[PDB]
């Protein structure tokens, strides 16, 4: 794979070559997969066999996970980034209690 | 010791910009 | 994403945020989320491309994963709740030798 | 050294009280 | 969930609550779930969302993972147990270099 | 430091005896 | 299970009975399974379940992934072996940024 | 600590030269 705008990687805390689950909003695929970096601004492209599970214009939730310690983990709060139609971001925070944003 | 497993970020309801079977890297 | 009633999640010791299998028994999916705590009770919500999975009504089990050394792994055992019609939990205990509860 | 994988917890026959396509958050 | 036999989980090194991959060579599902020990010889039953994966006869394989450092990754040897049809184990080995068993 | 995930164990080729939905345990 | 050449192995650093995520270009099939190391040149097998998963003369990506602390994380750059008709090696190099190859 | 993975090696695009369901290996 998934060619992401390194804007939102940038956004995100995610990183090149990175472990990602990406869901698909409109057929309910999931899967997972690597994230590539483009400089291209607002591109998220599937290539190779993930091209199969998605549709350009498709919403996609991807997301990454870290293994944490129990001590750790009870005060991590995980990044959230929110995008417009053309993929820029609108909204980059952190989760608060209750999934608060 | 015991190591658990969090969402670590999230970029939300992104949309496909293009999905390229045939990509060769 | 999965929306969980945070008496639930306490019980269950899963924190919010943590990665969960969901399987459903109605219809066999099985996937991978987090989960998001709601101080409303009872609920078992599950938002997104996670939606196309279940139907209100759907019985779901919901259960987290950590690693362990060898020598912690022989003694650990897991926290099971059971739940009722109304998601009230009925029972919280830890599994024995042989699925005993 | 070697990590091994453990159930850690579960909730048993949860019933599905909602399902949102269109979750924002 | 799989309920195994305590005689295969013994066998395989495989413990009780260990999170595992079922394959189904019958229908080619691909799944995981945890271990539950059972004392009753040659049961492997599958419980919960699970049970819509296979159905009385077929053929599945069962596997543990666990991660290593690059070090000691080069000299480990995984374990493996075959069965006959009634799920009584005829070979209990180690994997040497090129799938040699 | 690098950890890499390797199969542990396996059992070969066993035959389902039982396929059991409403298990409550 | 996937037995695989132990020339392609070798390129791409990936061990025997390491854990792989394997998906089909062809009919977008994804699933993990671990490799096993064959003499025999040029050879991609997909044996017992994960035979189901794919016909002969479909094209297939085969990825290890590993845990990293944040700051190596950083620099790690992945291993990329490209081949041809015959599975031989034609390229073998590490990522850049941007998926430079 | 915070771990993190990544893709650590890739074989791209391999053609499948045998599928064998009954294997015994």
């Amino acid at each position: 794979x998934i060619s992401i705008d390194e804007k939102l990687l940038q956004a995100s805390g995610i990183l090149e070559y990175e472990k990602v689950q990406v869901v698909n909003v409109n057929n309910g695929a999931r899967f997972e997969t690597y994230t590539i970096a483009t400089q291209e601004e607002g591109v998220v492209c599937l290539n190779g066999a993930a091209a199969r599970l998605a549709e350009v214009g498709d919403k996609v939730i991807i997301m990454s996970y870290a293994d944490f310690n129990e001590e750790e983990a009870k005060t991590f709060k995980p990044k959230v980034v929110f995008v417009d139609e053309n993929n820029t971001a609108t909204k980059i925070t952190n989760y608060e209690k209750h999934g608060a944003i | 010791a015991m190591n658990i497993t969090l969402l670590k970020s999230k970029i939300h309801r992104a949309s496909v910009t293009e999905a390229r079977l045939d990509y060769i890297g």
